[PDB]
């Protein structure tokens, strides 16, 4: 069987866990990794549709591309500096 | 179909597979093993322990130990 | 064509030293009108009204 | 052997020219005041 | 291998006379996204006047 | 001399960024004229030579304003 | 080429010349006209163009996205 | 219902019913062989269609009871890691039958029978999820690919090669076995799942990843242990030169991506520099090396090193990434360097040579050889749009998210890696014909013509469209790098 | 040009296979039918295959989830 | 049109070079310069949508 859909998945996290003692309850543990990795590809995906909104204004910006994104850029960097897996920058979510 | 394979070839070609009767220690060729096989993977690490110390200094945290 | 005394040319095209010469009488008559037109311009001796 | 010092020597002009264009100034002569444009000189536009 | 060289010497006869008022004219509307000119290093006005 | 028409109707030519001077606003209808013609040399003169008019003369004014700064600059190499 | 004659050569020997290679000219023309006029088709088919032209280009013809870019806020 | 074990049972029930027949019927043994193998293809196929790329836990699973406490046992299972190795594994073998197809009825059965449990050994290494039982299958292919250099390799010296790639996998081999009894009898099971979720004392990840590195170093050609690839490769059959650098160098960065990077996460962070100078100085000497060897088949055999060297640099930097590139650099030489070494088996098969200055301006006589050469040489300098550009791109891409020093290394590694290629190709392809020793000889058949088509295809497939394999792996590689990774 | 040319077929032969007498077929080879026909399996499962299956992944989902996300 | 103008001379490079015995020493020069000939017509095309 399939749902023939989007893979639908638990937004609520995972209950059980304890981040003093992540070891004690491995049975908590997959799901927990399986939502933090889910949540850092959500902020990705924000990112990079912050990316395509910079792409667009660009083109449409003109010689002045300062003047009327300026706004938008900052938005842009500030998701960029949590990106993920990236540089020496490591969140903490 | 098989080359001719004349013989001033192949005494060549196993003179150097088998090079390894050609080593005596010699003190030039031992300084210039010694410096390849130990000082360069030296100076390579710490290079890149030293970036990383680097690296590190500018956010803050405190260094790995890096044994 | 002739030989002088042993080496002979092909005459050249007529296609090609009319265009040649053509083309160059044109070249150095719009060498010569520029220089008519704005000539001051570049040398100094009249500004191009802007001043 | 030779060829290297031609390299060396070569290079010594350019820097020893280059030495020159230090000892020039050419910066500080300029005939112009700089750039004033309107709106605090694009600070908007940047 | 006489047709090329033709287009060529017409070109480099007449492009840089029909392109230096379109690419830079002191001003131009040619490089919209394409080139972006620093106000402070933008030694265009200045020199073609104070030289 | 100062600004007469600029800002929203400047931002609506896309006026290069550097070449927005203080008699920039003539420009605009300049560069109405370049689009309007296929970029002619030699078609369009009469609206270039103002806006050379007001680069040479910005030209001459920066260059009397730092003869005069030269000009006071010279006392000061002045050991009595 | 006294051997050359004998190897395939894909692109072509030494000196070829096949006895009828017009015809064969004319069929590759085709075939290059039959298989870039996909190309067009998808070109029509995905092209941007966000700022509307000064003067009416030779395109808009078959190109139908003109101006459709100019609300960048509801951008995925 | 295709499952794993099927794809498993496949190459054993082609090899139990090869031994039925005689050898006489040489043609029902040739036929039979490559049938099973090429089901064994499709069927790796169709299980790359059913493969969910959304979930974070393993696909389909097959638990068979080893112990009578069912405190190990046969644990399959794929991931988005293992899929991509079983479908490669499953490719080479085919081709392995068919390039030896002319001389079956010199070899015999004993070869058709050796490469099926090849392929059998290796599948079930790539999909199973039980640490100790992997280190069994991981070491068990020491048999048959001994069997198969030593029974058809070199002339006489195809003894001293199998000693020393049996020598080679001894002392490191057991040695990671201590630490593979260390861990169960602290843990108490094998199970990876179970593995994973378990607090290891920080001085004792240390001395677990030295004993796991130490028979991954075998495996992947690293600084100390190295030489075995050149000499154990030339002294090898050409359909067991394909599978050597094709698959075996995969065992010790799949087990660095299986049972090292998830399980000592601190341990794989203290020993990151270490690494990253040893993969440097491996690139660097294999690179100067390399470039001065008249060995027809040493000088590939050399920039397989080298690639796998350049492998783990982003294999070990923790990064989407960095492991990403690591896997596509893994098939795409997996499939560049099986390529080299067929048309090093094709160029030796007629001539045998074995050298590089015999041949030299054939490119007036054998066109399609050349084109194919070129096209393979071409990929093996990591142009955009080949195989190896883009993740040997992304590997250096993640390296520099973490380090800004060694991985410039990795990247000066191909500053003269293009360079010697080219210089190699210009050996063999290029200059006036030399017609004293090079009397006869012939181009491609309609077999090894067709047989790189399928490398062709893949290779551009991987070069200007990557993104599907990239889609099943993201999920995976990600959960690979977060893993006991809590903040 | 206006000639036509010479050399009525291209030198050389396909594959080094000599051409049989008319008449008669390529005489396929053992193993061409088994390889052939896995090829053209091969060819259409995956034409088939990687398109109609599903596009799940998390990139899409990442992509629906932060639609829905940015706008609050 | 527009992807037209990099993808005419690869195609001809392509089936000329691939088939270069079927096309002799002279169709495959003609074909060539055919496609880039035309490659260049639609290049001017477009510097005349985009430029002026
Ligand atoms: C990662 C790859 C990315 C794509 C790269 C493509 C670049 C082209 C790759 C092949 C280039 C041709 C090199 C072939 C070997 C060169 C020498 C040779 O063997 O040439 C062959 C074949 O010649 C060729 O070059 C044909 C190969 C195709 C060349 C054109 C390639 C076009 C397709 C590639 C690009 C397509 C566009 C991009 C695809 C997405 C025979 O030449 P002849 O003229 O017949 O000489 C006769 C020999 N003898 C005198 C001894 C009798
Ligand atoms: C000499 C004659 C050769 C004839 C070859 C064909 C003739 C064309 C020659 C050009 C070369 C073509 C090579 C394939 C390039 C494919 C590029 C586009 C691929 C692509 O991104 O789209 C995917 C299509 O999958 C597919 O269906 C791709 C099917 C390709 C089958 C190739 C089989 C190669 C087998 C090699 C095995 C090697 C294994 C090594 C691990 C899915 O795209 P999507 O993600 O958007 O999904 C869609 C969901 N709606």
């Amino acid at each position: 069987g399939r749902k023939k859909g989007l893979p639908e998945f638990e937004e609520s996290a995972p209950d059980g866990f304890d981040p003093e003692n992540p070891y004690k309850d491995p049975v908590a543990m997959v799901e927990m990794r399986e939502h933090i990795v889910r949540e850092k590809w959500i902020q990705i995906e924000k990112a990079k549709i912050l990316r395509e909104k910079v792409k667009w204004c660009y083109r449409v910006e003109g010689v002045n591309h300062y003047q009327k994104c300026r706004h938008l850029v900052q938005q842009y960097l500030d998701s960029t500096r949590g990106v993920g897996w990236g540089k020496d920058h490591r969140p903490i979510s | 179909m098989e080359t001719n394979k004349n013989k001033f070839i192949e005494d060549w070609g196993s003179a150097r597979e088998n090079l390894e009767h050609n080593f005596r220690w010699t003190r030039r060729n031992f300084a210039l093993i010694g410096i390849f096989g130990i000082a360069l993977p030296i100076i390579v690490y710490k290079g890149i322990v030293k970036d990383f110390h680097m690296q590190d200094e500018d956010a803050g945290r405190p260094h790995r130990k890096f044994l | 064509g002739i030989t002088y005394k042993g080496v002979t040319v092909h005459t050249p095209k007529t296609w090609h030293t009319v265009t040649g010469k053509g083309l160059c009488a044109v070249m150095w008559f719009w060498i010569l009108y520029r220089a008519k037109q704005d000539g001051p311009v570049v040398m100094g001796w009249r500004h191009p009204w802007d001043g | 052997y030779e060829a290297l010092a031609w390299l060396s020597g070569g290079l010594g002009f350019f820097v020893g020219l280059g030495l020159l264009a230090v000892l020039n100034d050419k910066a500080s002569k300029v005939p112009f005041t700089p750039r004033v444009y309107p709106y605090d000189n694009l600070r908007v536009e940047l | 291998m006489a047709i090329p060289l033709i287009l060529l010497a017409l070109g480099s006869l007449f492009v840089g006379y029909l392109a230096k008022d379109m690419m830079i004219g002191l001003g131009t509307n040619f490089w919209a996204n394409s080139l972006l000119v620093l106000p402070k290093n933008e030694i265009l006005a200045e020199s073609e006047f104070a030289a | 001399k100062k600004m007469i028409a600029t800002q929203e109707e400047m931002s609506a030519a896309k006026i290069a960024l550097g070449s927005r001077d203080m008699c920039a606003h003539l420009l605009i209808p300049l560069n109405k004229c370049r689009q309007a013609e296929f970029y002619l040399p030699w078609k369009c003169e009469d609206e270039r030579h103002v806006y050379e008019k007001c680069e040479y003369e910005l030209v001459m004014e920066r260059m009397l304003a730092m003869k005069k700064i030269r000009e006071e600059e010279a006392l000061a190499k002045q050991n009595k | 080429g006294d051997f050359r004659a004998k190897v395939w050569s894909m692109t072509g020997g030494p000196n070829c010349r096949p006895k009828h290679w017009r015809r064969n000219t004319a069929i590759a023309m085709f075939g290059v006209f039959l298989v870039c006029i996909p190309i067009a088709k998808l070109s029509a088919k995905l092209e941007q163009r966000p700022h509307m032209p000064v003067r009416p280009i030779p395109s808009q013809i078959w190109c139908k996205n003109f101006g459709t870019k100019d609300d960048y806020e509801k951008e995925h | 219902y295709f499952n794993l074990s099927g794809l498993i049972l496949c190459p054993v029930l082609g090899s139990i019913i090869l031994l039925f027949i005689p050898n006489s019927r040489i043609r029902l043994i040739r036929l039979i062989g490559l049938c099973a193998s090429l089901i064994t293809f499709l069927y790796s196929l169709v299980l790359w269609i059913q493969f969910d790329s959304s979930t974070a836990k393993f696909q389909f699973v097959e638990s068979l009871r080893w112990l009578p406490y069912e405190n190990i046992n046969f644990y399959l299972g794929i991931d988005g890691i293992s899929l991509f190795f079983v479908i490669l594994t499953t490719f080479l073998i085919p081709i392995c039958i068919l390039v030896g197809w002319s001389g079956m009825r010199s070899y015999g059965k004993e070869y058709i029978i050796a490469f099926l449990i090849c392929e059998f050994l290796m599948i079930a290494v790539f999909c199973m999820l039980d640490l100790l039982l992997f280190y069994v299958f991981f070491e068990s292919v020491l048999i048959p690919m001994f069997i198969i250099i030593g029974v058809w390799g070199s002339r006489q010296r195809k003894i001293k090669a199998a000693y020393q790639f049996f020598l080679y996998t001894l002392l490191g081999s057991l040695f990671m076995l201590l630490a593979i009894l260390l861990i169960l009898f602290q843990t108490g099971t094998t199970d990876l799942q179970i593995l994973l979720t378990t607090e290891f004392s920080e001085r004792r990840q240390i001395f677990l990843w030295i004993a796991f590195f130490a028979s991954f170093a075998v495996k992947v050609p690293m600084v100390p242990v190295h030489i075995w690839l050149p000499e154990a490769h030339v002294e090898a059959p050409t359909a067991g030169s394909v599978i050597l650098a094709g698959i075996l160098l995969k065992f010790g960065t799949y087990g660095f991506l299986r049972f090292s990077i998830p399980m000592f996460p601190e341990a794989t962070l203290c020993f990151t520099p270490f690494i990253y100078t040893l993969s440097a100085i491996a690139i660097i000497y294999t690179s100067l090396t390399t470039l001065r060897q008249i060995d027809l088949k040493k000088i590939i055999a050399y920039s397989s090193v080298a690639h796998m060297n350049l492998v783990t640099i982003g294999m070990f930097s923790l990064n989407i990434q960095g492991i990403g590139g690591s896997i596509l650099l893994m098939l795409s030489h997996g499939l560049v360097s099986s390529a080299l070494f067929l048309c090093v088996g094709v160029l030796y098969d007629r001539h045998k040579t074995r050298l590089v200055r015999y041949y030299g301006g054939l490119v007036s006589t054998m066109p399609n050889f050349s084109t194919i050469f070129f096209f393979f040489t071409l990929a093996n300098m990591s142009l955009p749009g080949t195989s190896s550009f883009i993740g040997e791109f992304l590997i250096l891409v993640g390296a520099f998210q973490r380090n800004s020093l060694v991985a410039t290394l990795a990247a000066l590694g191909m500053i003269l890696g293009a360079a010697y290629s080219l210089w190699l190709y210009n050996r063999v392809v290029s200059g006036n014909l030399k017609p004293d020793f090079l009397h006869k000889f012939s181009d491609l058949n309609g077999r090894e013509v067709f047989i790189f088509i399928p490398f062709l295809v893949g290779l551009v497939w991987m070069g200007v469209y990557p993104k599907v394999f990239l889609d099943c792996m993201h999920t995976s590689v990600s959960n690979l790098v977060q893993h006991g990774k809590f903040h | 040009w206006a000639t036509p040319g010479h050399e009525e077929r291209p030198k050389g032969y396909f594959m080094n296979r000599t051409p049989p007498a008319p008449g008669q077929s390529r005489k396929w080879e053992d193993w061409e039918l088994p390889c052939y026909i896995t090829s053209f399996l091969t060819i259409v499962i995956l034409g088939v295959g990687l398109n109609a299956k599903p596009d799940l992944s998390i990139e899409t989902w990442a992509h629906q989830k932060a639609l829905e996300r940015l706008e609050m | 049109m527009y992807l037209l103008i990099v993808f005419l001379p690869l195609l001809g490079s392509s089936v000329a070079g691939f088939f270069g015995r079927f096309l002799g020493s002279e169709g495959s020069a003609i074909m060539t310069t055919t496609c880039v000939s035309f490659s260049s017509i639609l290049s001017l095309i477009a510097f005349y949508e985009v430029a002026l």
